[PDB]
Parts: structure tokens; C-alpha cells; sequence
């Protein structure tokens, strides 16, 4: 569907980061971290980006 | 083992702790004429019965 | 000897075994000997090792030297009853910490006697066989298909294969690969019949012949020579025909080993010597003997396949790995990878470092939790091994110790091989029911000998060795196993049997091995195995040149320096495992092989007592031989819930959670088994005057009725327990927590309760009565204080400081409660008869007998009818003489007592010989019309008080991610209206009430877009800014209703990619 | 002060069905009709333990 | 799993810590009283009441869709009681016949013949 | 008069406060409870 | 049972048919209260004794 | 698990029959009445009675 | 765990009548309940069925 949905979005050129309230963190206390599962794999995600440009500049 | 125990009134509504009595026997017609019973048996109510 | 005899026996048995034999005597296998050849193999490094050594329990902590440590300590400060490891290194070594187990050998509870103990606080009633794993007592649970038989199966109509046997192989001592052989027999019942099998890491499979010729024997009719043992049955080797033209293309040992696809050819041999059959012996000259088996397995599959012997039957019982053995295969996966690892610090020294704290850690996290498979990206373990050891009542942890697991309609059932070594009727209902089995009295596990000593004195004594056979020469030769290894035949056997057999019980080869001849197939079972249950019984043998006999007698008996070693050291008693079972015939009463007893219907062994085929849980339980067996299989599961004495330290113990019965007592009646249960000194109930009647109505439908008055007087009353602890955490970089009584101080994060109730130290006294929510400890970090939970509270009872490894601030605290019994708590006794409280009335408004003598109990006589518990109805009669009479009521299993002699006993007190008694009504005292069963029965308050249920929310504690309300009332959660409760409620067509999923939970205001229909736009309520640039507008915008679990729903699909438009206004139409 | 191995309660449940005398326990006033905050000796009888 | 296994109460605060329902109301939920435990749920509109009073009420639940016949009858002590007092042989006095009478709440305040 | 903690085994009065050690006037056995409270505690005969 | 149970013919089943569900809900609690009151008094229980056969 | 079914003013315990009570009543533990509320619109039919159960 | 003063079932006191059973039992080996006047099994099963703990705790320590 030309509208909604185009053939090539199926591949991801720029991708949705979600908002806390979906990845919450849980800290104890105060001084101490705690951080969801998805605020990871998506900093996994991150790094996995930033190295591959320093690769192509 | 240092106590202090105080004591009042009441009765053995309130607790069992105070009532005096403690088992009370009571029966009455033992030989059923008022009929106010009716007798487990297999064959002789009167003999398997304890008088 | 009589029946009252073997009762002596069965107490010579515990007098030396102890009810958790089995746990111990498996340990001490484990350090003694396994420990050692497991250090001692693939040890040497391109650096040796030696003799292992073994010390008692230490506490190696910085700021002390290493205090000699006792249980009954690390219990309260949560630590590990673990000793040292040294080795004998070659170019003395310390190499990680052992968690003994408890009551074993180098746990000094092991020695220390009756008044010993009381002085370590360690109660001595508990019988141990647990560890102690940091504080929590955690208990090893038994792992029950045999391996290294051969097994045939038919395989479905549907199949290109007709029939296969498998041989599932592994060394018992040493890697333990887990390939298994198949034996296959392609060509269903009719197509023109071929015979193939797979080996391992071989892609596909080989046609029989060849792995002949690939094996050593290169000629036809030589390779039938293995399979067929009688040139005189044409039939099976027709079959064969099609095989041996399937290889008539690969004529010798060179092809041979080649097709199994000078590079190829050398790998054939390998899976030959290290994965065909690899038990056997993996070594190299023996190719012959895997040859005879191989034959012996293509043998056992066409017997078949012709109609001669059936499919092999799945589930015979005769065909479990306690805790010594667990800690092996553990043990080696861990040193494995020191080993290996001892083995990088010598690749770096172009020119200290064992890290012994692998086998120390390793151990703790598997013994800790329950995983035994390491702990890495490595969670395909299983869990479940080692839990946390019962403490609601004796009887409960002794049954858990002698419990087994099996890893998952045939299995669950109870098996005839069953017999004796399970009890029937002990196994939780529901989920996994017949998969959790319970030891009886009387069994005990192998543990593992040595199989040379008895290989030797075989080959010595008429067994002409394997190795050179000739089936003809010797027909009917009888051939002999050793544990599942053909070690040779033997002509006459009949001797060999009769002479291994009083080889053993002179004690000259272990009273665990097991020997079974099976002559009506000729054969010599030989097992030294670990792993295999078995029981004793009394010996018969018609040893009577007087007669006729037990060789034990009355002399031997009143004889009882004479224990149960004694009693197999004559010859009187056999160990007789499942296997060896099968070829004997047991006598049940020794003595025996009236119109109101049960009527009753070659001997080598008689059974010590029939009521020794139960246990722990249905010791306990009263005639058990007289109620519907599903019943006696649900008290076996209530008795681990009642209340009573779990130990008598427990004063001295710091648990969570633990309940004593204020007054206990020993049952009016009980089985002679209980002597050996402790019972009659750790009750796990009160004998109740009971009393099975209608009255207010209030004992309807399970619910009871208690008497008030006496539940004052004290009755089924009980102490609660509870202990809340807490440490000071800190860091390699000194910041330390603290344990002081907190107040302001720029922070705020505080409880809501109060701390008014703790003295400077951070603590409470045990004098104080602290409630609600009370903070009963204070700790900050520069609130980390703990408060009493939130349903609970009661009074201090005893606070403790202490050391950590770490040096850091332990404190646990403990509350005690008393709790009354009230309408609505749990009852039951012993016979699956559940109730609750109704209501509770008092002794005038109680119905009475002239003798005054009132209830405490009114059950409903409709509990009796469907459920069939009679058993219950006589304790009840028994029980009451015994009341009457002084003497204890036996109520044990299948004995020589009888309803109507109990009847005859109750008559020469004075009350009817039924029981029923005349009672007037206590409302008005008019005669009841009828007459009532009352009578003095047993209860168990089990636990389970409706005020620790008893839970309701309104509008509570929200979820996060979901922002619906929490789970469970201890968090103050609330109840889920689960699909189910969904669906009613659209049968009745209650429309609005269903969608008050809103209201009742979720809920949640969004704003959509009315364009992209999305959860973009930037609200800012207040200046009215609603906008969602992007999109670009501030005009067109909706708000709406719907579950934040649904806003979140969104939210993750676009996450991933996928845009779930929310559109205010159909335009599709229809 | 305590060292008992029985508990507080436990021991004050026992007490509590400890027999005292009640003779002239009708010219004695319930504690709930006394006008004393709490106890006095026109309602209670005080008791102490040491051992 | 039952239309049944859900109906709309009238609520009767009571003491001591359990929910008391009636006998003849026990088969629809199918529960009896060896410690199996009951949820409560709490109506909060006008109409949310309304809808569980008009259609959910215990009383119009009496007759099942499921069998076209009733769903509660009388268990227990009621049932088994109430065979014993018909029987011809089953007499009652005039000092009890009263006390039975009173019982029952709808009484014309006559006593029968 | 006073007392803090006592040891679990050779019952001795103690008493300390942080840095202190957390031992006993002999036994090394670092266990102790913290001796009852002073306000008396009221109980009900029922 | 058969007069007062969950059964078709059920006096219940006919006072529901008849009355409505108002009437016949209040019908149980009166069969019982007066019911449940009698047996109060008549009593009513159950022992071995009523599981055991004749002797011959 | 969140959507077609969620947790959800309610309230679970403990039954046992009471032959005291119309078929359609339920006992409620007052513990419990004392827990859960419903929200009732001021009106002057009970503005008085709603008074009298705010103090 | 001690013996119960009064018995449960009908109230009649038995405190003292402890040590007086533990007695008539160990010396004038005997019935014992009878003589110490423990009539109709509710006050019967009271003493016959005690397991006295108490003496096993007060073989601990502190
Ligand atoms: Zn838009
Ligand atoms: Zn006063
Ligand atoms: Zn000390
Ligand atoms: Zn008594």
C-alpha cells in the first residue's frame, strides 16, 4: 500500500528509539544503577553504529 | 521469671477461664417411656444398649 | 518365629541404619573413594597430582585466622558447612571448599552422643543428611531408564522400518558419553528385508554384514556364526540371506573400514574403538567381543520379528542417583576446567595461579539454587536438585529427604516392581503426580563395589572365558554379565549360584550386589551398580533336616554386640534389589505360609512386615489398610502441612517462618512404625474429642464445628515465628551503609510507620510489641530500613548482631506471635478428612452425653458416605477404649486386631459397642432422637489460617510498564479477572460492568493525531499547546480512553516498526 | 524478666486458668463499673511471682 | 466456566474473616468448604450495579439455559432432614410445631389445624 | 543496672557500639543477642 | 432428591415456573430454616455400626 | 496477558457455608466492607445519611 | 512442652496431677489415672497422651 505501507520500509534506514515508560529503569535507592533489558540492546545497537562509521571516515 | 498478675471478675461467657463448673452429669427417664429417642440396634436395642 | 518377632528385627534395622541411610552412606562414597579416582585421571599436565586431602569444617574470614566452624553457627549466620581440599601436586596445594553433609562423617555431629549435642544446640532428634549452604538448609533430591541393555521396539505401520533394537551406552566411571546403538530391520512385513545400523557421528547408516568385516571377521556364515547360535533354524537365517548379498560388494577388512564415509579410512577405525559400544571397553584388542554382542543385539532383534519374544516392555520397574553421586558428575565438569585452566599460566611463563576458588564457587551456586550444569550461557541444566529442606513439622522433613524426581500416562503409575521399595500411596496430586516418588521404610540404594574382585572369582570357578568360544561345543552354556560386559559362559551353573550366594552371606561379596540367574533363558546377571533400590528380607531355604524354615529363630531374636551386621552376617537377611527380586518367591506372614478378621488366601525369602512396603507419610496413618487408597494418598500429603515440633533447638533458631503447636500429643492410637518416626515424641496434632453429627448446620460441606470453650482452655493453639534480616552492604571503595535510627537529613526517603520503637542501635528490644508496619529495622546509605509486613505483627522475640565473611553488620531479628485457632482455619486428620471451621459454639450450646463429656470437634457425618475413610471411624472406637484403658490403641497396618473386638473391649467399660452415645440437645436438653458416633480422634491442625489469606484492594500500588495494578496480596495487589471471568460476564450480556478492563485497572489519557493517527502529540495541558510538529499541526487533535497496557502495545509496535494508526471516524464504511 | 523455655503468652495463658478463690467474689465490683482508671483493691487482686 | 460461576450478591457485612454463603448456592460455583477460597468483585456505577441485579442476580440464575432445568436444589443436612421429618411416622407437639412456625419469616400467623 | 548484648553461649553482659569488634570478652564466637527491653510488656489471660 | 433437588419435575423448578425468581429464591431458606432447625434437635449422625452386616 | 485479561475493588478469602442467610446474600468480613468503597454522587436524597458517614 | 492446666474437653483442673501420674508409674509401677481421680476420657486422654518437652528445652544452655 502506497500510503501505509511501501515495499522498501520493510528495511530500516532510520531507526525508532521508544521512551522510558517502555523500557523503565529501576533504580535502588538512589545511588545505584539499574536498567531495563531493551535500554541495553539498544546501546548494544548504538555502539554497533557508532564503530562502523569510525570504519568508513 | 519475674511476674505480676492481676485478677478480676467475669464469667465463662467472657472466657473459659472463669467458670466454677467443669463437666455437669445430666439424664433423665432412662428407661425410654417419653420416647424421646429412638434406638440404634442390629437386632436388640435393649440388650446392645447399656442400661 | 512369630509375627510379633520381626518387629525386633525392623528395630535392629534403624537401631544401625537410621531413616536417611541412604543420603549418608551415598555421601561418604563420594569423599572416601569416588573423590579421589576422579582427581586421579586426566590429571597430569604437559605436572601431576596425587593423594587428595580432606579436612573438617574452617571459616577462612579477614580479621581472624580460621575458626574450626560447626553447623548449628553457619546456620544463624548464613555461611557454608564446607571443609578444605589439598593435593599432593608433583613438579599440600589448597584447592577449593566441600560442603559436607550434615550428620555424615567430617560433620562432627557425626560422633558427638545425646548429651554432646544438647551443648552444640543442635537438637538431637534431627537425624541430618542435609547441607548448609549459606544459612538455608538445602537438601540433595534423588534422580531416578537403566543403561547399557539391549531394548526391541516395533515401530508403526507407517515406517520404512519394521522393527530396531537400541543399547543405550555410557562408562560408568569416566566421561560417560550419552550414544546410543541402533539396530535397525528395514522392509515393513511384506516388500522383498534388510538390516542396517547406525553408529555415532556416522552420517548415515551401514548394512550389518560390513560392520563385520569392518570389525575382523571377513567370511559369510563366520558372521552368521555370531548372529545365529543353531545352523537348525533356517528361518532366521533366511532372513539374514538378503542381508549378507546387501555387502556381498565389499569383500575384506581393508573396504570394509573404508565405506564409512587413507584419510577416511583412519577415522573408520576410531568410532570402532572410542563410539561403537563403547562401554565394553573402549581399548583396542577386543574387537572380537563387540562382535559377539553385535550379534547378540542383530540375535535379539529378529526373535522378534518372528514371534518368539514380544516388544521389550517399557515400564518394567527393574529395568537413582542420590547426592554422593551428583556432587561426581559435578565435580569433574568444574575440576575439568581448573585443570585446563592450570594449563594457560604454564602457556605464558617464558621462564600460585590454581585459582581454587572454581571448585569452592562453582559448588556453592549449583547447591545454592538448583541448577547443577555450571552457570554461564549454560541454563540447559535441570532444576530442582537440592531444595530447601521442610521444617513445618518431623514428619515432614523426613519425608523430604527420602524423596526422588524424575524427569518428564504410563510412568506415573505404580509399577508391581514397586513394591517395597516405594511407598503406593505418598505422591503429591495434581502437575507432576507419580513423577515424585517416596522411599519405604525399609529400602535403601546400592551404593557402588567393585566388579574385579568378582570377575576374578568367577573365571576361577568355572567360567571359561569369552574370548574363546564355540557355540557348538558348549550348547546350552549358561552366559554370564557383569554389570551389563559379557565376561565368558559357564558349563554347570547350578553351583556357581549356590556358592556366590553363600559367598555373600558369609560377607565376602557385598550384601549390595546383586545376582540373578534366569535359567528359563540361561543366563548370569551380575550388578555392583549405584543406584539400585533394594529391601531385606528373612531367608528360608529348607535347611530343616528337623522338618521342613527361616533360618532365624527365637534364640537369634531375644538374642537381639548383636546388631543388623550381624543378622547378614549369618546369613539370616538378604538385600534383595528389583532385578534379583524377579527370580525369588516371597512368603508374606512368616508364621501363617474367626468370622471377622480379613480373609486370607518353593519360599526363599519371607517378608520382614507387609507395613514396611509403606513410608514415612503413611506410617503415621491409622488402618491404613481400611479406607479408599486414593484417600490414605492425600493425608500422605496433608501430614507434611500439620502443625507440632520440628526440632527442639528451635528455640535457638533464627527461620523464617516455623510453627509450634502450644500443647501436642501422641496419638490415643498409632503404628509400631511411628517408633522409628519419633512420633510419639514430635505429635504433629491432639487427639480431639470428636463428635460426627448435624447440629447447626454449620459442619456442612467439610466445615467443622469447634468448641470454644476448650479452644480457650488452650486447644490447637500455636506460636508463629518469623525472622527479618538484613547486612550492611559496602564497596571495594569504602562507602559503608549504616544501622542507626534515621530522622530528616536532606534525603526524605523514608517509610511511613515508626521508628519511635527503636533504640539508638538500630533495633528493637525483644521486649517491644511491635504491629502495623512498624519499622523493625533502620539502615540508611549514604532508608534501607525493614518494616513488619503489612497483615502481620506481634512481639520481638530475639535480635542477634553478627560478622560476615566480609567483616560487614549482620543482624536478623525474630518475632513470635501465638495464634489461636478461629472460624475458618484448616483441620483435617489422618485420613484425607479436610475441614474448616464454620463457626464456633461453647459447651452449653454444645450437644452433650449424661456423662458430661462434650465435643471439641463436630464433623459431619456426610464426610463419611462418598470418602470411605472407615479407617477413621475405628481410630475413633479404638482410640476411645485406649482413652478408657491406659493402654496405647494400635492401629498399625495389617494386623490381628478387629472391629469387632474393639466393640467387645468398649463394652466391658460401660458405653455401647458401637460407640454412639445418647446425647441432649444443648439449646434445650430434651434427648436428641437420635444417638451420636462420638468418639476421641486425632486432628492436625494443618496450616493454612484464613488470616493470612484474607486479602481485598481497592485502587492500590500500580504497575510500571503496564500501569494495571501489581500481583499478589503481600504487595497489596489485586485479583485478575482472567479470560474466564471475561467470558461469563459476555454470556450474561452484562455489557457495561465488563468494560468497568477500565475503570477497575488500566485506563489512561492519550492524544492521538488526527492525522498520523499516532500517540505523538506534545500535549502541554495548560497553555492548551497541543501541536505534533512533524505533522505540523495544533488543530486537529483528539483525546481518548484506553488501557495503558494498549497504549504500551503501541508504543512497542512502533519500536519495531510497525504504525498502529488510531482513527477516530470509520471511512471505510459498511 | 523471663528466661523460661515456654513464652510470654504461654505462660500468661497458663496463669490465666490458674484456679484463685471466689468466695466473697460477689462483694467485689467488675473493673468495668469501678471508678478507678484501670485497677485498684475495690476490684483487683494483685499477685506476684519470682523464681 | 459457568454463566454461574459468576452472580451479583446482596451484601451482608458479617464478623470474623470469611465470605458465608448460602448451601443451596454451592453447586453453581461448584465449591464446598475444605479451605477453597472466593473472589468478590465490586460494581461502580449507577448502572454497573443495575446490570448486575437485573441480569446477574443469584435468584434469576435458579433456572439453567445449559440443561432447561434448575441449577441449586436443597444438599446436605436441608436434604437428608427434610426426607426424615415427612415420613408418616414423623410427629411433632404443639411446644415445637410453634417454634417451627416462627421460623419461618412469611408466616400468616396462623397455626393450621 | 544495664545491659546492651550477651553472647549465645557464656551469657555475659557486654555492650559496644560501631568499630568496637563484634566478638565477646573471651569467646571469639561472634554471635549476641540484645537483652531484653526495660518497659514492661502487658499480657492478656485469655 | 427427587421432590427438592436441582432436578425437572423439582418443586423448585415449578415455584421458580410459577412464582418467579423472587418467590422461589426465598423458598430455599424457609425449607431450610425450618428443616435445618428440626434436624438441630432430632440429631442425626454415622459410625462403623452402620457399615456393619448381619451376621449371618 | 495484559489486554484480553488483567487484575483488576475486589476482594478473595475464605468460604464456608452459613445456613443463616437468604439464598442471594454473602457475608462479607467487615474487615473487608471497611476496604472497599463505592463512589456515590452528593444528592439531596443522601446528603444527610452521606454526611453522617463522612464524619 | 509442660503439662495443661484444667482439660480441654470439660475444664476440670489437672496441673498438679502431673508429677503425682509420673509417680504412681516409675515406684508403685502401676489404674494411675483412675486413683487420681481422671474419670471420663475427655480429662483422661489429657494426661495419657502428654509429651512433655519441656524437659528436653530445659536440657539446653543459656
Ligand atoms: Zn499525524
Ligand atoms: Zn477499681
Ligand atoms: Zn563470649
Ligand atoms: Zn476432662
Amino acid at each position: 500500500n502506497e500510503d501505509y505501507a511501501r515495499p522498501e520500509w520493510m528495511i530500516i534506514t532510520v531507526l525508532p528509539v521508544p521512551p522510558p515508560q517502555v523500557r523503565p529503569s529501576i533504580a535502588m535507592d538512589e545511588t545505584t544503577q539499574g536498567q531495563d533489558d531493551l535500554t541495553h540492546k539498544l546501546s548494544d545497537i548504538l555502539k554497533a553504529n557508532i564503530n562502523v562509521q569510525k570504519l568508513e571516515m | 521469671l519475674n511476674i505480676r498478675c492481676i485478677a478480676k471478675k467475669g464469667i465463662a461467657k467472657e472466657h473459659a477461664k472463669w467458670s466454677p463448673c467443669s463437666a455437669i452429669a445430666f439424664e433423665y427417664d432412662p428407661h425410654n417411656k417419653l420416647k424421646h429417642t429412638d434406638f440404634w440396634f442390629e437386632v436388640d436395642a435393649k440388650k446392645e444398649w447399656p442400661d | 518365629i512369630t509375627t510379633e518377632d520381626c518387629w525386633t528385627v525392623i528395630s535392629a534395622f534403624f537401631e544401625e541404619k537410621g531413616l536417611v541411610s541412604q543420603q549418608l552412606d551415598s555421601f561418604d562414597e563420594f569423599m572416601e573413594t569416588s573423590i579421589q579416582d576422579l582427581v586421579w585421571e586426566e590429571p597430569r599436565l604437559i605436572i601431576r597430582f596425587g593423594k587428595i586431602y580432606l579436612s573438617r569444617p574452617t571459616m577462612t574470614e579477614a580479621d581472624g585466622t580460621t575458626h574450626a566452624m560447626f553447623p548449628q553457627e553457619a546456620r544463624l549466620r548464613n555461611l557454608t558447612y564446607s571443609s578444605p581440599v589439598y593435593l599432593d601436586m608433583e613438579k599440600k596445594v589448597h584447592i577449593g571448599k566441600v560442603p559436607i553433609m550434615l550428620r555424615s562423617k567430617f560433620c562432627s555431629l557425626r560422633t558427638l552422643d545425646e548429651v554432646d549435642l544438647y551443648k552444640m544446640k543442635e537438637c538431637p532428634y534431627d537425624m541430618g543428611g542435609y547441607f548448609v549452604i549459606n544459612g538455608s538448609e538445602k537438601v540433595l533430591i534423588a534422580q531416578e531408564s537403566a543403561a547399557n541393555i539391549v531394548q526391541v521396539f516395533k515401530k508403526a505401520a507407517p515406517s520404512p522400518i519394521s522393527h530396531v533394537a537400541e543399547i543405550r551406552s555410557a562408562l560408568e566411571k569416566g566421561s560417560r558419553l550419552i550414544s546410543t546403538m541402533q539396530i535397525k530391520l528395514y522392509g515393513r512385513e511384506d516388500k522383498g528385508r534388510t538390516i542396517k545400523a547406525t553408529l555415532p557421528y556416522v552420517k548415515q547408516d551401514i548394512p550389518i554384514v560390513i560392520v563385520f568385516r569392518a570389525l575382523g571377521v571377513v567370511p559369510d556364515g563366520e558372521i552368521l556364526q555370531h548372529i545365529c547360535y543353531d545352523e537348525n533354524d533356517w528361518q532366521m537365517l533366511e532372513m539374514l540371506k538378503p542381508c549378507i548379498e546387501e555387502g556381498f560388494v565389499i569383500q575384506d577388512k581393508e573396504v570394509a573400514l573404508d565405506f564409512i564415509g587413507e584419510k577416511r579410512i583412519q577415522y573408520a577405525k576410531d568410532i570402532l574403538q572410542k563410539e561403537l559400544l563403547p562401554h565394553i571397553t573402549q581399548e583396542e584388542g577386543f574387537e572380537t567381543r563387540k562382535t559377539f554382542f553385535l550379534g547378540y543385539m542383530v540375535n535379539r532383534l529378529l526373535l522378534c520379528a518372528l514371534e518368539r519374544k514380544d516388544q521389550d516392555d517399557r515400564d518394567h520397574f527393574g529395568k537413582l542417583d542420590l547426592a554422593g553421586p551428583l556432587l561426581a558428575n559435578l565435580f569433574r565438569i568444574l575440576f575439568r576446567k581448573l585443570t585446563r585452566e592450570i594449563y594457560r599460566y604454564m602457556q605464558r611463563c617464558i621462564e600460585l595461579a590454581v585459582k581454587s576458588t572454581t571448585i569452592t564457587s562453582g559448588l556453592k551456586y549449583s547447591l545454592a539454587t538448583g541448577n547443577w550444569g555450571e552457570q554461564k550461557k549454560a541454563m540447559s541444566s535441570r532444576a530442582g536438585v537440592s531444595q530447601v529442606l521442610n521444617r513445618y513439622t518431623y514428619s515432614s522433613t523426613l519425608s523430604h529427604l527420602r524423596r526422588t524426581n524424575t524427569p518428564i500416562a504410563k510412568p506415573r503409575q505404580l509399577h508391581n516392581t514397586h513394591w517395597g521399595l516405594v511407598c503406593p500411596a505418598e505422591t503429591p496430586e495434581g502437575q507432576a503426580c507419580g513423577l515424585v516418588k517416596n522411599l519405604s521404610l525399609l529400602s535403601g540404594i546400592s551404593i557402588g563395589s567393585p566388579s574385579e574382585p568378582i570377575i576374578n572369582f568367577l573365571e576361577e570357578w568355572g567360567m571359561e572365558p569369552l574370548e574363546d568360544y564355540d557355540p557348538a561345543q558348549h550348547t546350552k552354556s549358561t552366559r554370564i554379565f557383569v554389570n551389563g560386559v559379557w565376561t565368558g559362559i559357564h558349563r554347570d551353573p547350578s553351583m556357581l549360584v549356590s556358592t556366590m550366594r553363600d559367598l555373600r552371606r558369609s560377607g565376602a561379596i557385598s550384601p549390595e550386589v546383586s545376582i540373578i540367574r534366569d535359567i528359563r533363558e540361561r543366563e548370569f546377571k551380575i550388578f555392583t551398580d549405584v543406584g539400585r533400590v533394594y529391601r531385606p528380607l528373612f531367608i528360608v531355604e529348607d535347611d530343616e533336616s528337623k522338618d521342613n524354615e527361616l533360618r532365624i529363630t527365637k534364640e537369634h531374636i531375644r538374642k537381639i554386640v548383636y546388631g543388623w551386621s550381624s543378622l547378614v552376617t549369618s546369613g539370616v537377611i538378604e538385600y534383595v534389589d528389583g532385578e534379583e527380586e524377579e527370580t525369588i518367591m516371597i512368603a508374606m506372614t512368616p508364621e501363617d505360609l474367626d468370622t471377622a478378621k480379613r480373609i486370607k488366601p518353593t519360599f526363599t525369602h519371607c517378608e520382614i512386615h507387609p507395613s514396611m512396603i509403606l513410608g514415612v507419610a503413611a506410617s503415621i496413618i491409622p488402618f491404613p489398610d481400611h479406607n479408599q487408597s486414593p484417600r490414605n494418598t492425600y493425608q500422605s500429603a496433608m501430614g507434611k502441612q500439620a502443625m507440632g515440633v520440628f526440632l527442639t533447638n528451635y528455640n535457638v533458631r533464627m527461620d523464617t517462618m516455623a510453627n509450634i503447636l502450644y500443647y501436642p500429643q501422641k496419638p490415643l492410637a498409632k503404628t509400631q512404625a511411628m517408633e522409628y518416626l519419633k512420633f510419639r515424641e514430635l505429635p504433629a496434632g491432639q487427639n480431639a474429642i470428636v463428635a460426627i453429627a448435624c447440629y447447626s448446620g454449620y459442619n456442612q460441606e467439610d466445615s467443622m464445628i469447634m468448641n470454644q470453650s476448650s479452644i480457650d482452655r488452650g486447644l490447637f493453639r500455636s506460636l508463629f515465628f518469623r525472622s527479618y534480616m538484613d547486612q550492611e552492604k559496602r564497596f571495594g571503595i569504602s562507602i559503608v551503609e549504616e544501622f542507626e535510627k534515621p530522622t530528616r537529613a536532606t534525603t526524605l526517603r523514608l517509610k511511613h510507620g515508626t521508628y519511635e520503637k527503636l533504640d539508638e542501635d538500630g533495633l528493637i528490644a525483644p521486649g517491644v510489641r511491635v504491629s502495623g508496619d512498624d519499622i523493625i529495622i533502620g539502615k540508611t546509605t549514604p532508608d534501607a530500613s525493614t518494616p513488619l509486613r503489612s497483615t502481620e505483627n506481634g512481639i520481638v522475640d530475639q535480635v542477634l548482631l553478627t560478622t560476615n565473611q566480609e567483616g560487614l553488620k549482620f543482624v536478623k531479628v525474630r518475632m513470635r506471635t501465638t495464634k489461636v485457632p478461629q472460624i475458618g482455619d484448616k483441620f483435617a486428620s489422618r485420613h484425607g478428612q479436610k475441614g474448616t471451621i464454620g463457626v464456633t459454639y461453647r459447651h452449653e450450646d454444645m450437644p452433650f452425653s449424661a456423662e458430661g463429656i462434650v465435643p471439641d470437634l463436630i464433623i459431619n457425618p456426610h464426610a463419611i458416605p462418598s470418602r470411605m475413610t472407615v479407617a477413621h471411624l475405628i481410630e475413633c472406637l479404638l482410640s476411645k477404649v485406649g482413652s478408657i484403658r491406659g493402654y496405647e490403641g494400635d492401629a498399625t497396618p495389617f494386623t490381628d486386631l478387629t472391629v469387632d473386638a474393639v466393640s467387645n473391649l468398649l463394652r466391658d467399660n460401660g458405653y455401647q459397642s458401637r460407640g454412639f452415645e445418647v446425647m441432649y440437645n444443648g439449646h434445650t436438653g430434651k434427648k436428641l432422637m437420635a444417638q451420636v458416633f462420638f468418639g476421641p480422634t486425632y486432628y492436625q491442625r494443618l496450616r493454612h489460617m484464613v488470616d493470612d489469606k484474607i486479602h481485598a484492594r481497592a485502587r492500590g500500588p500500580v504497575q510500571v510498564l503496564t500501569r494495571q495494578p501489581v500481583e499478589g496480596r503481600s504487595r497489596d495487589g489485586g485479583l485478575r479477572f482472567g479470560e474466564m471471568e471475561r467470558d461469563c460476564m459476555i454470556a450474561h450480556g452484562a455489557a457495561g460492568f465488563l468494560k468497568e478492563l477500565m475503570e477497575a485497572s488500566d485506563a489512561f489519557r492519550v492524544h492521538v493525531c488526527g492525522i498520523c493517527g499516532l500517540m505523538s502529540v506534545i500535549a502541554n495541558l495548560k497553555k492548551n499547546q497541543f501541536e505534533c510538529r512533524s505533522c505540523k499541526n495544533k488543530t486537529n487533535i483528539y483525546q481518548l480512553h484506553i488501557p495503558y497496557a494498549a497504549k504500551l502495545l503501541f508504543q512497542e509496535l512502533m519500536a519495531m516498526n510497525i504504525a498502529p494508526r488510531l482513527y477516530t471516524e470509520r471511512s471505510g464504511v459498511s | 524478666m523471663n528466661t523460661s523455655v515456654l513464652a510470654d503468652e504461654f505462660i500468661s495463658h497458663r496463669l490465666g486458668l490458674i484456679p484463685l478463690v471466689s468466695e466473697d467474689v460477689e462483694e467485689m465490683k467488675y473493673s468495668r463499673d469501678c471508678t478507678c482508671e484501670d485497677y485498684c483493691d475495690e476490684c483487683s487482686v494483685v499477685l506476684e511471682l519470682s523464681a | 466456566l459457568h454463566k454461574m460461576s459468576m452472580m451479583a450478591h446482596r451484601v451482608k457485612v458479617m464478623p470474623y474473616s470469611t465470605f458465608r454463603l448460602n448451601l443451596s448456592v454451592t453447586s453453581p460455583y461448584n465449591a464446598d468448604f475444605d479451605g477453597d477460597e472466593m473472589n468478590l468483585h465490586v460494581p461502580q456505577s449507577e448502572e454497573t450495579r443495575a446490570e448486575l441485579s437485573q441480569l446477574c442476580a443469584v435468584p434469576l440464575q435458579i433456572v439453567s439455559p445449559q440443561s432447561n432445568k434448575p441449577v441449586m436444589g436443597i444438599v446436605q443436612d436441608t436434604l437428608c432432614g427434610v426426607r426424615k421429618m415427612t415420613l408418616r411416622d414423623t410427629f411433632i407437639e404443639y411446644e415445637q410445631v410453634m417454634n417451627m412456625l416462627f421460623w419461618v419469616p412469611s408466616w400468616d400467623g396462623v397455626v393450621p389445624q | 543496672y544495664g545491659v546492651k548484648y550477651t553472647c549465645g553461649a557464656c551469657a555475659h553482659n557486654f555492650s559496644l557500639n560501631k568499630s568496637d569488634p563484634v566478638r565477646c570478652k573471651e569467646c571469639g564466637h561472634r554471635v549476641i543477642y540484645k537483652a531484653r527491653t526495660k518497659r514492661m510488656s502487658k499480657f492478656l489471660t485469655t | 432428591k427427587k421432590t427438592v433437588g436441582s432436578g425437572g419435575g423439582g418443586l423448585i423448578h415449578t415455584v421458580m415456573r410459577e412464582k418467579g425468581p423472587k418467590i422461589c429464591a426465598e423458598l430455599f431458606g424457609n425449607i431450610q430454616k425450618v428443616v435445618n432447625y428440626w434436624l438441630l434437635h432430632n440429631g442425626f449422625s454415622i459410625g462403623i455400626g452402620d457399615a456393619i452386616a448381619d451376621a449371618s | 496477558g495484559n489486554l484480553m485479561g488483567k487484575r483488576v475493588f475486589s476482594a478473595r478469602t475464605v468460604i464456608s457455608g452459613d445456613p443463616n442467610l437468604e439464598l442471594d446474600q454473602v457475608g462479607v468480613p467487615i474487615s473487608i466492607a471497611k476496604t472497599l468503597s463505592y463512589p456515590e454522587t452528593v444528592t439531596q436524597y443522601n446528603i444527610h445519611r452521606l454526611t453522617e458517614y463522612v464524619r | 512442652m509442660i503439662i495443661p492446666v484444667r482439660c480441654f474437653s470439660c475444664g476440670k483442673v489437672v496441673g498438679d496431677k502431673w508429677d503425682a501420674y509420673l509417680r504412681l508409674l516409675e515406684e508403685g509401677k502401676q489404674d494411675a489415672l483412675d486413683e487420681l481421680k481422671l474419670k471420663r476420657y475427655c480429662c483422661r486422654r489429657m494426661v495419657l497422651t502428654h509429651v512433655d518437652l519441656i524437659e528436653k528445652f530445659l536440657r539446653y544452655n543459656p
